[PDB]
RNA sequence: GCAGAGGUUCUAGCUACACCCUCUAUAAAAAACUAAGGACCACACGA
DNA sequence: CTCTGAATCTCTTCCTCGTGTGGTCAGGACG
DNA sequence: CGTCCGAAGAGATTCAGAG
């Protein structure tokens, strides 16, 4: 009883149930804002039935507590009127079944919703990881002052937008969003309102709801951006430029501050992530909440608008498949030819026809992207002109809004070699794709791979908890109790490079992180940056001007403090962009952040120089 | 030629291959083995029988007496199956048991028996299967999933990698009985063999074969060849042979006769082996160096005093060898070592062993198997021969036998079950051949080494081990008992028998609750193989190779039907075309063939037989003659796909849907989805809900009608007839006179179960498919069951789909659904949910059944009856009350919070001795009238068949009709009628009748008994009222709705009509899909199968406008029958110009919803198939439809993908899995929710949560939840308090969890106290 | 319960943390006060 | 020739929550 | 009416052959 997971430590001191608190599945409603969230009438009701009772005390209504007791079964409309009043200012945690990082939990503000579902805000969906496959939230609600205000201050959505691990927003959107937006930020050669010149974004929106342009018509709009140049002060600058319609109605949803060139891409997925963290980074993080509320919105609108739709048309198989496939078979029966005649061993043989199969599903996979991302041609004025093909596969594809080009050659090129259970690779592959009748062997073999990769994912999971709790507990006592240390010793941050090419650059790995002593320029003498310096995105573009190839920075094993770590040491909070502030809990959440990506994790000469130097 | 049902509605079909085998029974895999686990078997073999012959020759020990079984007969169930389920006892049979006892004379087992006691005594109740296939076990269904065991018999494991860190593979001999103990060969680093049994320490091999005997010699003979050494004055040179001499390097010149062949110290070559082989010489001349490097196998005496020169297995020294060379040992045996070839792993073994004989041998095995017991002589001889040579302690099964041959290379197919010197001695030299190289290790993962124990094997193995505790039993008693004294029945208690079978029926890992939650989980979980149980796999034990598939599962179990979670590939579900072998191995059905032509005989293959031979490709192209039409032909030889010539291949498959199992089956376009997506798909299949309206699927495999006809859940015509008369509650056909049988038949009555409470808490509903005057031919389904459309199985509704994101409502895999969904109650569903209020014999008083409750609403007291019992159909809500309980001077049961709705049926039941109360005894009379009803309707349908026959023929014999007519028509016999062929059958009908009017009166009376009699209950209950609450549960935004592809989504928004989208038609599309799960979960089937359902769905508008408007029913049906043909070789080819009008309205009628296509797995419909079905539709071809926002009204660009796909609600709906409290009941660790939706409890804040607001810099939320939410006696009440009066002010104190804990410790003895 | 006694009610209601009222031998005039026994194991499913 | 590193023999864990189903001892006379 | 009757990883445990 004393120990284990059934064991009492384990299963009360540690983790305790609690009070008001709820179960329910998971809903989209997109109305609602980044800070709120949907809450069922019903459900609001027991969670809340506390606060309920002393509303209704105070406001007389019920002379006494049983009476209140009776007004709540009764579900009079006075009593949901109370429950107005309490839902309004009182945050609810909403908690994802397994709360892998921090973010599993965020509080929101609870608004009433006819429905018996919980409803997420659909950017922080992302955030939670979780999906709407009948995915079910826990749902408590924090009783007391300090509760509520520690809820609004730290646990609400909008506080975290930056992931804990990584610098970079975890609000990113996710899926309909940015098929929406790239479906708006994209360019035809010719579409109705090409080459017209619009006074303004109102008047882009305005001729694409008359219909008279399309979204992804080019025209020469002028655009009024105001730049940050000036320190606090936003100077207005107008020009005349060349984009499409699409890209010009959504600059009305990007804030004044953010420049042009940021939505003048396709604005894929990628690209949507930079757009956030730069609004953080320029604006403050109020006028990065509302943006990316009025990006959500925007996206939905204009993909619901776009009608994206996946059809078996739309999916194109190349037509030089067929014979790139017959010239492989015919190859591979040259090798069998030679292992008869004896002149390739078995494995040699095996090796080839490896070797062969792999080329040509390459040159699959090529020819449909050539016959995929490029296909449409469309009269232009003039000759037919190549342009990027709209295909809505490859639109989700190219815009990253979901499934890599893999999924995208699995579905429409020949699958390709799938290894057996072992990890041998079979020797005859997967030569027909989804769009087409898969044979049964194929499926078979198929299915081996599948089977393997699921039961592989459960042990996955099952390993992550396990190397989660151990990170939590090894570094559970770890909290930042110095402001300064001042220990000149510090680890020397280089860029990796293997030589093939810079697997990490130096600008993402000493970001946010304090100089272990004064940063002097390639030329010598020449301090660039000082002894203790917080490296923000100035800073560390400063250094990249610089070219300082080696910088030598803190590092929390460098603090000499005892029983915790400096504040500059440990450096940013990674979290809300400025440095770690004086009392959290660093050690939980880098157990926390090396854990979470466990799942994705997989469980199973010449000097050539690249460039002159 | 179709059936009625296929005339009704016939399904299109676009399968291009022909099938020759059609779809076995579904659950004969069930059915066939527990008949034979019941079936008398003459030759007592895998029967009851069997088990009674194997346990009881009962020799008394001593007492010169013998009982031995005679025969087993299975009583007359006391209930009927639906009354067995009402009643809540198991569905069982009295044994009946026929015994004799015969005493032989006084001490004389020679002499004759004196007497016999010849007698049947019951012995236990052993659960009846339904004809369904379930157990009724506590009123409540059961399937016991058949296990998948490792098969007994010798196994072999390379064991290689990890263990000794070194690369070197450490091989394994694994004997496995079917019971006894695991007999264990495992080899060392060292290259040591030791023996390990039941799983013990590890013990030198050498030990088990001094215990069979075996002298040190003898070892050395059975494990080693021995080289001949012969004394010469030419340095003793000796006889050889050339062939030993391949493979090493010769470290000596090779001379026979002067010659020298091979030089000293010279590899030797092929060559000269060869020219050692040509020259033949028998000796060949060895110098003192080579002989010296040897081990002799043999002892060799002195000659002068008889002492031995060299013990046995004793390395040869140089003065060894001139001790035997002055004692005179000419010819000098010695063990030959060829380290290639033949390794000295028993020698060193031998070296290691310390018991030289096997007394030691015996010893050691005793106080290794019986640590801290003193060892003896016949004690251990006694363990030894228990664990490895007794009959009772050791059997290997026929099947472990066959095994263990062919894994022996035996000849003989089955030997003795108790293990043979020989048996152990040949699995040790296979080993060592292992260890060599020769030969490989048996694969675990191969399916031929893992056979199915079904029900009745288990079933018999837990009957035998009842027979052993009850022969236990009778062998102590009869031993001190009085001889001739006490009968048999005295002598044999049930109790123990009983109570065995009856644990392992009811509770057990195998022994599973049934989930009736849709047909489709029905048939699966009968056919469900599971690893896990007794004698199997568990959960953690299992590694990857276990749940990963191999090759050998093609055609027996199906790869994309696994159960997602921690069991991935531990449960399994059988191949629909795969059926167990005799001796339990999964066979799959193969059509033979000879040269090139397939010939349509099928022969079943098992596993070990799939890999030598070659199977060709289903999907392999025919020329109508047999013959291959390509030349090579894909195919898999030995679990590798490689093609091959025609005349090679020898087999085929017989159907493309082998592979897969019935649930997977059912999924249209599995091979056009990735396998993950239809895994998915295949498990939300069983998870369907039954709709309120039961619809064909639009699109489908074809195979519903298996297996809606297979399962349970709708009757089907035992004989064939007209329908006289058809109701909602029973239908009664009266059968040809064909299939009548010609005394005492005529009608076939079928009862149709309605509303019944499920044990997924559904709806049973027996609805009638049929009228009067239909003509239904035998097996036809007379009524739909639950899900069964028309004899269909119809899992969900066919709804319209668009593939668009819409306004982000459909945002991750979310579902939009119009409000014209639910205004046509096209997913709602009704649930039976069944409340129990037992009446107690507590303290102070029983507890009152009886209204007597004070202090209760007015209004909760009306919808009570006078007793107290809420009337039927009186809609209830959450909270108030149902019956009239009282506690003995509020504790009446009341509706659950959220649940609502009539109360279909009460079902009162009074214990024996208890007075029923005036509702109970109302209850009971209604019963009694209805079984009076129901008895006196099947005697007037009985006498309405016996009154025909006795009338057709009683014109026959010179009686006027009509005068017969007058009197009784039945009871003619009063009038003389001249004798006829038939007359002697009707006076056999009259005075049958007669006769059945007393047997059916006394019948009446009995059943009528039955209910009268008090129900027999659990003791110290009074009385139990079974309250069933019926509730239309309708879809609710969050309920699970899926596809049949997998694509899961939960109902995000309620959408009204008008938002919806709407094409150029005006037609609302039902539900709107995202389309970005589609390109990552590659289940682009679903997309496929939108598109034939639009093209369906076309076709059948085309012929509702036909009928909505007066058409010819030429056109009609010469539009049909384009639709029919369609070309591209389809295999039904079905003429509508055979059908009659008539026939053809109705067909019509029944496509006006739509017309169903039958898409098989694999064979399917390939696009360009599909776009010509468009084609016949006014739709367009590209399958995209230009389609307007219902909203703005502006048109969509990029015309959307529209089509019906059918679509299921799964039964994880929102009602069921919302909860939330306040406050609540806590538990003795007070910790204060006690969890769980059924108790009123809060969610877990476990560890990850409690790390998730550590990180954070969330403390006093922390501090809150944990303390003054959780466990603090006072700072729960505070906090309440502080919040009633409006400040949230939380008091800390400490969690009464962490007193727990200090308490515990200080009790464990470690002084733990908060010293301040 | 000012102490003793009785108490409207809105289960039960000087302790559970409790609390208040009127009254002088024993119950009857009055409003404001407050949370209940659930242990373990298997099977299945959902995330 | 008495301790090398090395083979061996027990000990501990092996996610994280829901949701449903079920089944259950000690230990019977006894004055 | 009481009232007695796999798996894997790791730390002890030998143990041992070698300088
Ligand atoms: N718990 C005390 C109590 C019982 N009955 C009561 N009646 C009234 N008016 N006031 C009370 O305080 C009480
Ligand atoms: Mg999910």
């Amino acid at each position: 009883m004393i120990k284990g997971k059934q064991g009492r430590f384990r299963q009360n001191l540690l983790g305790k149930r609690v009070d008001y608190s709820g179960r329910s599945v998971i809903t989209v409603g997109p109305y609602l804002r980044l800070h709120q969230c949907g809450l069922p009438k019903k459900m609001a009701l027991e969670l809340f039935k506390p606060f309920i009772y002393g509303k209704l005390e105070l406001r007389g209504l019920a002379t006494t507590i049983k009476a209140a007791k009776k007004m709540v079964e009764r579900e009079e409309a006075v009593v949901w009127d109370i429950l107005d009043e309490v839902i309004r200012e009182h945050p609810v945690l909403l908690n994802r079944a397994p709360t892998l990082h921090r973010l599993g939990i965020q509080a929101f503000e609870p608004v009433l919703i006819e429905g018996k579902a919980i409803q997420l805000h659909p950017l922080v969906c992302a955030a939670y990881n979780a999906d709407f496959d009948g995915d079910q939230m826990a749902v408590h609600v924090p009783l007391t002052l300090e509760a509520q205000l520690e809820a609004r201050a730290l646990m609400m959505s909008t506080n975290n937008i930056l992931s804990p691990a990584n610098g970079e927003p975890i609000i990113v959107p996710s899926q309909d969003v940015v098929l929406g937006l790239y479906y708006m930020t994209r360019d035809c050669v010719n579409a109705k309102g090409e080459g017209m010149v619009l006074t303004g974004p109102k008047e882009a929106e305005r001729l694409y709801r008359s219909g008279l342009a399309s979204l992804h018509a080019r025209v020469k709009v002028r655009i009024t951006e105001y730049e940050k140049d000036a320190n606090g002060e936003l100077v207005a600058k107008t020009s005349l430029k060349d984009t499409t319609v699409g890209r010009a109605i959504l600059w009305m949803i990007v804030p004044k501050g953010l420049p042009y060139s940021i939505v003048n891409q396709a604005l894929g997925k990628k690209a949507i992530s930079k757009m956030l963290n730069t609004c953080y980074r320029i604006l403050g993080l109020k006028p990065t909440v509302i943006f990316a509320d009025q990006i959500m919105y925007t996206g939905f609108a204009y993909a619901a608008r776009s009608g994206a739709s996946v059809g078996i048309d739309d999916m194109v198989i190349p037509e030089k498949k067929h014979e790139i496939i017959s010239e492989a078979e015919a190859e591979v029966a040259e090798i069998q030819e030679q292992f008869q005649s004896g002149l390739v061993t078995a494995g040699e043989r095996y090796n080839k026809v490896i070797d062969i199969w792999a080329a040509a599903n390459d040159r699959v996979s090529k020819a449909m992207m050539d016959n995929l991302q490029t296909e449409t041609v469309i009269n232009r004025d003039g000759q037919e002109e190549k342009q990027v093909s709209f295909n809505s596969i490859y639109m989700m594809a190219d815009s990253g809004a979901r499934g890599s080009a893999a999924q995208i050659r699995q579905l429409a090129g020949m699958r390709g070699l799938m290894a057996k259970p072992d990890g041998s690779i079979i020797e005859t592959p997967i030569t027909a794709n989804f769009r087409e009748g898969l044979n049964v062997l194929q499926y078979f073999i198929s299915t081996h791979g599948a089977r393997k990769g699921l039961a592989d994912t459960a042990l996955k999971t099952a390993n992550s908890g396990y190397l989660t709790r151990r990170l939590v507990d090894v570094a559970q006592d770890l909290v930042v109790t110095e402001d300064d240390c001042g220990t000149h010793e510090g680890i020397m941050m280089t860029p990796v490079i293997e030589g093939g090419d810079v697997k990490e650059p130096l600008r993402d790995r000493v970001l946010g992180r304090v100089t272990a002593e004064d940063v002097l320029k390639p030329g010598t003498a020449d301090i660039l940056v000082p002894r203790n310096t917080l490296l923000h995105e100035q800073w560390c573009d400063l250094l990249e001007e610089n070219s300082v190839d080696a910088v030598k920075v803190r590092s929390v094993v460098s603090c000499d403090t005892d029983f915790g770590v400096c504040a500059h040491c440990y450096g940013r909070d990674l979290a809300r962009g400025h440095i770690i502030n004086k009392g959290e809990a660093i050690g939980v959440i880098a157990a926390q952040s090396i854990g979470e990506p466990g799942t994705q994790l997989t469980m199973r000469s010449s000097i050539q120089v690249k460039n002159k130097g | 030629v179709y059936s009625y049902t296929e005339k009704k509605r016939i399904r299109k079909d676009f399968g291009k291959r022909p099938q020759v085998l059609d779809v076995p029974y579904l659950l004969s895999i069930q059915l066939d083995s527990f008949q034979k686990f019941i079936e008398q078997d003459p030759e007592g073999q895998y029967g009851l029988e069997a088990a009674f012959r194997s346990v009881f020759p009962i020799q008394s020990y001593s007492g010169n007496s013998e009982l031995q079984y005679v025969s087993y007969r299975l009583g007359e169930p006391v209930f009927d199956v639906q009354e067995c389920q009402i009643r809540g006892v198991t569905y069982s049979a009295p044994l009946r048991v026929k015994l004799r006892l015969v005493i032989y004379e006084r001490e004389a087992p020679e002499g004759t028996v004196k007497d016999i006691k010849e007698q049947e005594v019951y012995m236990g109740e052993i659960p009846l299967m339904t004809d369904n296939g379930t157990f009724v076990i506590n009123g409540t269904e059961r399937v016991i999933v058949s296990q998948l065991h490792r098969s007994p018999g010798v196994f072999f494991d390379s064991d290689k990698g990890k263990t000794h860190s070194s690369g070197k593979v450490l091989y394994n001999a694994r004997i496995i009985p079917y019971r006894g103990s695991w007999l264990d060969f495992e080899f060392d680093p060292k290259d040591n063999l030791f023996v390990r049994i039941d799983r013990r320490r590890k013990l030198p091999a050498t030990i088990i074969l001094r215990a069979l005997n075996y002298t040190t010699e003898q070892i050395l003979d059975l494990f080693f060849e021995k080289v001949i050494f012969e004394i010469r004055d030419n340095k003793l040179q000796m006889e050889l042979v050339p062939e030993r001499l391949r493979g090493e390097t010769a470290s000596f010149d090779i001379e026979a006769n002067g010659k020298v062949y091979v030089e000293k110290g010279r590899r030797i070559t092929a060559r000269h082996i060869r020219q050692l082989e040509k020259d033949d010489v028998k000796l060949i001349e060895v110098p003192v160096e080579y002989i010296a490097g040897k081990v002799v196998a043999k002892d060799y005496i002195d000659e002068s005093t008889g002492e031995l020169i060299c013990a046995a297995n004793m390395e040869l020294s140089l003065d060894l060898l001139a001790k035997l060379s002055q004692s005179g040992h000419k010819r000098i045996e010695t063990l030959f070592t060829n380290d290639l070839d033949h390794g000295p792993y028993i020698s060193e073994t031998l070296r290691v062993d310390p018991t030289n004989d096997r007394l030691s041998a015996l010893v050691e095995i005793y106080r290794m198997m019986r640590p801290g017991e003193p060892p003896t002589r016949e004690a251990a001889e006694s363990l030894f021969e228990n664990l490895f040579f007794s009959e009772d302690r050791y059997d290997l099964s026929a099947v472990g036998r066959m095994k263990f041959n062919r894994s022996l290379l035996r000849e003989e197919i089955e030997g003795s079950g108790i293990l043979s010197k020989d048996d152990i001695i040949d699995v040790m030299k296979k080993l060592i051949d292992i260890r060599n190289g020769k030969g490989e290790v048996d694969d675990i993962d191969h399916l031929g080494n893992r056979r199915i124990r079904s029900v009745g094997e288990m079933a018999e193995n837990q009957f035998r081990v009842g027979l052993v505790r009850v022969e236990r039993a009778v062998k102590e008693r009869l031993s001190l008992g009085d001889l001739d004294t006490l009968m048999p029945q005295d002598m044999i208690n049930a109790k123990p028998i009983s109570a065995a079978v009856k644990e392992f029926f009811g509770s057990s890992q195998l022994s599973q609750f049934m989930d009736q939650n849709n047909p489709l989980s029905e048939i699966t979980h009968k056919r469900r193989i599971s690893a896990l149980g007794p004698g199997g796999l568990t959960r953690e034990r299992a590694g990857f190779e276990v749940r990963d598939v191999h090759p050998t599962h093609y055609g027996r179990v199906c790869p994309i039907e696994t159960p997602e979670g921690p069991n991935i590939g531990l449960i399994n579900s059988l191949s629909v075309y795969a059926q167990t072998n005799e001796y339990g191995f999964l066979e799959t059905p193969y059509r033979k063939v000879t040269d090139g032509v397939v010939t349509d005989e099928i022969h079943y293959l098992s596993a070990i037989e799939e890999g030598n031979y070659v199977i060709a490709q289903a999907n392999s192209n025919l020329d109508e003659e047999g013959h291959f039409v390509e030349d090579l032909v894909t195919c898999r030889s030995k679990g590798e796909s490689s093609l091959f010539s025609r005349d090679q291949v020898d087999y085929m498959d017989v159907s493309t849907q082998q592979v897969v199992s019935v649930g997977a089956s059912l999924i249209p376009f599995l091979e056009h989805d990735d396998a993950n997506r239809a895994l998915m798909g295949a498990n939300m299949q069983r998870q369907a809900v039954p709709t309120l309206r039961a619809d064909k699927p639009l699109v489908g495999t074809g195979m519903e009608r298996a297996v809606a006809v297979d399962s349970g859940v709708t009757a089907v015509a035992k004989r064939g007839g007209v329908v006289q008369y058809v109701d909602a509650s029973r239908i009664v056909i009266k059968v040809n006179e064909d299939e009548m049988y010609p005394g005492e038949a005529g009608i076939d009555i079928y009862n149709l179960t309605k509303y019944t409470r499920s044990n997924q808490n559904t709806c049973i509903n027996q609805m009638p498919c049929v009228s009067l005057g239909e003509p239904v031919e035998r097996g036809d389904v007379l009524a739909d069951g639950p899900s069964t459309d028309l004899g269909e199985l119809a899992l969900g509704q066919n709804m319209r789909v668009a593939f668009m994101p819409w306004n982000g409502y459909n945002f991750e895999d979310s579902i939009l659904v119009s409000e014209r969904v639910v205004q046509e109650d096209r997913f709602t569903t009704i649930h039976i949910q069944e409340l129990a209020c037992v009446s107690r014999d507590t303290k102070l008083g029983p507890e009152e059944i009886t209204a007597d409750i004070p202090n209760v609403g007015e209004a909760a007291l009306s919808k009570l009856d006078e007793s107290g019992i809420v009337y039927i159909g009186a809609e209830v809500t959450g909270g108030d009350i149902l019956v009239g309980k009282v506690t003995p001077k509020d504790s009446s049961l009341r509706v659950p919070n959220g649940v609502s709705g009539t109360v279909i049926d009460v079902q009162v039941f009074t214990r024996d001795g208890v007075e029923k109360d005036k509702r109970a005894l109302e209850i009971e009379e209604m019963q009694l009238k209805q079984a009076k009803k129901d008895l006196s309707e099947e005697l007037q349908i009985l006498e309405a068949g016996l009154f025909s026959r006795i009338r057709a023929v009683l014109v026959a014999g010179g009686v006027e009709a009509e005068k017969l007519d007058k009197l009784p028509r039945d009871r003619w016999l009063e009038l003389g009628l001249t004798d006829e062929e038939k007359q002697n059958q009707l006076e056999q009908l009259a005075e049958q009748y007669d006769e059945l009017k007393h047997e059916f009166e006394k019948k009446l009376e009995a059943k009528r008994r039955k209910i009268t009699q008090g129900d027999d209950l659990a003791p110290g209950v009074l009385k139990i009222v079974k309250v069933y609450l019926a509730v239309k549960r309708r879809i609710q935004p969050g309920d699970k709705m899926a596809g049949r592809h997998g694509n899961k989504g939960v109902i995000s928004k309620i959408n009204p009509i008008e938002d919806m989208p709407y094409d150029e038609n005006g037609t609302p599309v039902d539900i709107v899909l995202n389309p970005l799960g589609v390109p990552s979960r590659m289940n682009i089937g679903q997309i496929l199968e939108t598109h034939l359902g639009m093209a369906a769905k076309g076709i059948g508008d085309k012929i509702n406008a036909m009928l909505k408007q007066q058409q010819e029913v030429a056109k009609l049906r010469e539009f049909i029958q384009r639709a029919y043909d369609l070309g591209a070789d389809v295999r039904q080819k079905v003429d509508l110009s055979t059908f009659s009008d008539e026939e053809v309205m109705r067909l019509a009628e029944n496509l006006r919803k739509g017309m169903p296509i039958a898409t098989p797995v694999f064979d399917g419909a390939k696009e360009a198939e599909i776009k010509e079905l468009l084609k016949l539709g006014d739709l367009p071809t590209s399958g995209q439809i230009r389609l307007y926002d219902g909203r703005t009204g502006e048109q969509f660009e990029r015309p959307v993908t529209v089509g019906y796909m059918y679509m299921l609600k799964l039964n994880h709906l929102v009602d069921d899995k919302m909860h939330a409290r306040s406050t609540g009941s806590y538990s003795l660790v007070t910790q204060q929710p006690l969890g769980g939706k059924a108790q009123f409890g809060g969610q877990r804040f476990g560890e990850m949560e409690v790390w998730a607001l550590e990180a954070y810099g969330a403390a006093y939320t922390l501090q809150e939840m944990l303390t003054v939410k959780s466990d603090d006696v006072n700072g729960r009440t505070k906090m309440y308090k502080n919040i009633v009066d409006g400040n949230h002010q939380m008091e800390p104190g400490m969690p009464e969890s962490f007193n727990v804990l200090l308490k515990e410790i200080r009790s464990l003895g470690i002084n733990i106290e908060l010293e301040d």
